[PDB]
């Protein structure tokens, strides 16, 4: 772990959608990409690994965590072999490509393997206050870095993997320069609908409105990675369909639609999914994104919000208890403003793992407050 | 005799407090104690109060266990020791300048 | 400041709406109230004062800050005179009542005097990163404690001031046990409308819907302090009317209404104010509550949200850039759950004032990112 | 000679970095320096990087001012001193065991 210390001390290089796009469209030079990736991937893994060693020992101990850790170690070492292998040999270029595939595969089960880890740990050591927010901090960071490894590898393999007949030929690697939002909305809806109908024997209708303030009649389009957006929309539709269908399964009313507004402004692309599924009290909202309070692995909402924040977007929920809930995805309108947001290991990060519980800042009532009548 | 040591007494944590419940220890025997660390939650009739470590050391022993209700003011609550060598000496229950 | 150290080390006693109500309706014993307040008010002032001494010296220096500080000192000392004056003498009871009036008056200008302070400081030392969030932290706490002094004093003076013919006789001090929400909504609207019409020569119509999941047809009522709720609604209506009127003043369209949904569930009373005033990009939202980024003193949104959080409620905004904005006030449905939320001075608080800037946790791009085409 | 002192050199803060702009000092001459405090923002072509204090001390002098672009690796950036007495000695521009 001397190599890990050193690489963990390196800072990630966040890339923008613009850069990915400009690189794949205009340039598409494998040398450049390899030289970038042979350094960037170990940097990213080492930053994450350093944080995994800061977990409480009771969590670090779980076989699942250990397995994840050795998978990363194994990837880091395999990548480190290229530090002094020259791009001028095209042979090296080819093997590196194979190594990328090899580590994408090896990392296929990371998300649920980690999930198993923290479940193991909770159902064996219990749910505590400060530790929870600590694991929260860690998982956001860990799953984001993981999304980003996958992004980088996919760009390289799609662009240089030499795929004879590629599924989406207008796409640039995994980036759609003219991603049509309503299409992804409809697709995500149809696939939630299918699962909802399978189990509940019924599902709400979708309604979609657009408002393009940029140019009012014209279909709303974004430069984006469709399957990220797909993923986000799918999770929200699944929730909205389940809430709606559960609320009306005993009512004579007839099921309300699940509505979508898509808007495009000078800087935000916004997508608001609205349902009348009865809503959620405010106190339960923040917990919807807390991994370890979590019919149809409940990491769906927190992960989706990680996809949104990953390119400087965000994902937010607002409910009215008694009526319904709005979920909004915000994306940057401009590819030039859509930078990767990456967890950087440094002293700031270290401090979060070493935070000992502190007195509350703000008052807390007694759980048996004095009876003011007597 | 015993090694140099401090006794943590339950202050009135609010102007009308005459006793409190020790609702939760936030430190373990053996653990380092920095000034201002959270030590315990004290519950009264008025509030739930984060009681802070006033002096740095190491937690030597807990004289009052979690859950004990109505602990009066002045009751000793735990023992604090300057050096971790000395924690052992206290599982048995003024050079402190 | 030995007395200030000691009192600043005392913990506030947060009270609930239930307690205020139970006290005024069933009990209403002046002795009890005086004994409580003679201790609680100095506690609260001392907790705040201690935090004001932790401000940066450049802000501490401003005459306005110094003035506020000596006003508090002067109140603290006046209150401390009652520590050993017995309630059995009804004379003491009367003078204490006069002292409360005296300090409510003295504190009349605190909000804008402090505001002057931080403006003085900004326009003379500039807007910085970490310091800003520090002042933010401070003002939230300071203005909340201030709202709470005022609450406590008002309860005592309204209940024991001996007012022969009180304005609202069904009210218990300042608390309305059957506060009808739509009425406060309509009132707040009408008074924003008047100011908006005065300047813009036009104003949107209000539309109000209710959904009482508790009991569907029945008007929605809450145990609450009407003028807090009034204050919140007024600020939101003012914003919504200004946004709407500004957007349509050059359009042939005809002005959209400002809509209000009021809902009541098992635990939340929610009030959503919606306008089609064109919205606000996400990046500008968080700043709407940052005191020092702030026609028709811009502390209105941050203060309103302080009123909501003061009884465990909250105030949130969600916009769609290009279309409009939703603002939601959440209140607790149950008086038994509506505790004061009070700033407690302790080491946790101290730490916020002594936070030295730290490296960002997460990556930041270059401001001139490498051109990936070249 | 001069009092015992450390020179802070600009590391490669990222594997491909060969130079950077010193975009902002986050410490003042005179100020205490704890390990891990933020020292400066370094800007490259790739990122804006919070550069951290690696060793504890007191900032003695800034050898490179805010705004200096393209500072190469190895360039000394500032001087750190063990004791605050010694800061004075440096406005003039190995017992350090
Ligand atoms: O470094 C810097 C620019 C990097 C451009 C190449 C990236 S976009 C490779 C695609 S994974
Ligand atoms: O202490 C405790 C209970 C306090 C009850 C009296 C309060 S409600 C006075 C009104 S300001
Ligand atoms: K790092
Ligand atoms: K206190």
């Amino acid at each position: 772990p001397k190599q890990i210390e050193r690489y963990s001390r390196f800072s990630p290089s966040p890339l923008s959608i613009k850069q990915f796009l400009d690189f794949g469209r205009d340039n598409a030079c494998e040398k450049t990409s390899y030289m970038f990736l042979r350094k960037e991937l170990p940097v990213r893994l080492a930053n994450t690994m350093r944080e995994v060693n800061l977990l409480p020992d009771n969590l670090l101990n779980r076989p699942s965590v250990g397995l994840v850790q050795s998978w990363y170690m194994q990837s880091f070492l395999e990548l480190l072999e290229y530090e002094n292998k020259s791009p001028e040999d095209p042979q090296v270029l080819d093997n590196f490509l194979q190594v990328l595939i090899k580590v994408r595969n090896r990392h296929n089960d990371v998300v649920p393997t980690m999930a198993q880890g923290v479940i193991e740990y909770k159902e064996k050591f219990g749910f505590d206050p400060f530790i929870s927010t600590n694991i929260q901090y860690f998982l956001d960071r860990f799953y984001t870095n993981r999304i980003s490894f996958r992004m980088l590898i996919n760009q390289h393999t799609l662009l240089f993997g030499g795929d004879t007949n590629p599924v989406h030929p207008k796409h640039i690697g995994s980036i759609d320069p003219t991603c049509n939002v309503a299409d992804v909305v409809k697709d995500a809806y149809e696939t939630a609908k299918m699962l909802c109908e399978q189990y509940y024997l019924v599902a709400p209708e979708l309604e979609v409105e657009e408002f393009n303030a940029k140019a009012p009649d014209k279909p709303i389009q974004v430069v984006y990675v469709p399957s990220h957006l797909f993923h986000m929309l799918f999770e929200l539709f699944k929730n909205s369909m389940r809430a709606t269908v559960e609320l009306y399964e005993d009512r004579k009313e007839g099921y309300p639609a699940v509505k979508t507004l898509v808007t495009l402004g000078k800087e935000d692309l916004s997508i608001k999914i609205s349902d009348l599924g009865g809503g959620v009290p405010l106190r339960k909202i923040d917990r919807l994104f807390n991994y370890m309070y979590s019919p149809l692995f409940g990491y769906g909402l927190p992960i989706s919000r990680l996809y949104a924040r990953y390119f400087q977007g965000d994902l937010k929920l607002y409910s009215m208890e008694g009526v319904g809930t709005d979920a909004v995805i915000y994306l940057k309108a401009l590819s030039s403003e859509s930078f990767e947001r990456l967890p950087v290991f440094n002293k700031s990060a270290w401090r979060h793992y070493k935070t000992t519980p502190e007195a509350d800042d703000w008052s807390n009532p007694s759980s048996e407050p004095r009876d003011a009548s007597k | 005799s015993y090694p140099p040591h401090m006794q943590v007494l339950l202050p009135a944590l609010s102007p009308t407090m005459t006793m409190g419940t020790v609702q939760r220890w936030e430190k373990k025997v053996g653990e380092k104690l920095s000034e201002g660390d959270l030590l315990a939650e004290i519950e009264t009739d008025k509030a739930t109060i984060g009681f802070e470590v006033q002096e740095e050391g190491y937690l030597a022993k807990i004289l009052v266990p979690e859950g004990t209700r109505d602990v009066p003011l002045g009751t000793p609550l735990c023992i604090i020791v300057e050096k971790e060598a000395d924690i052992s000496a206290f599982a048995d229950y003024t050079d402190l300048k």
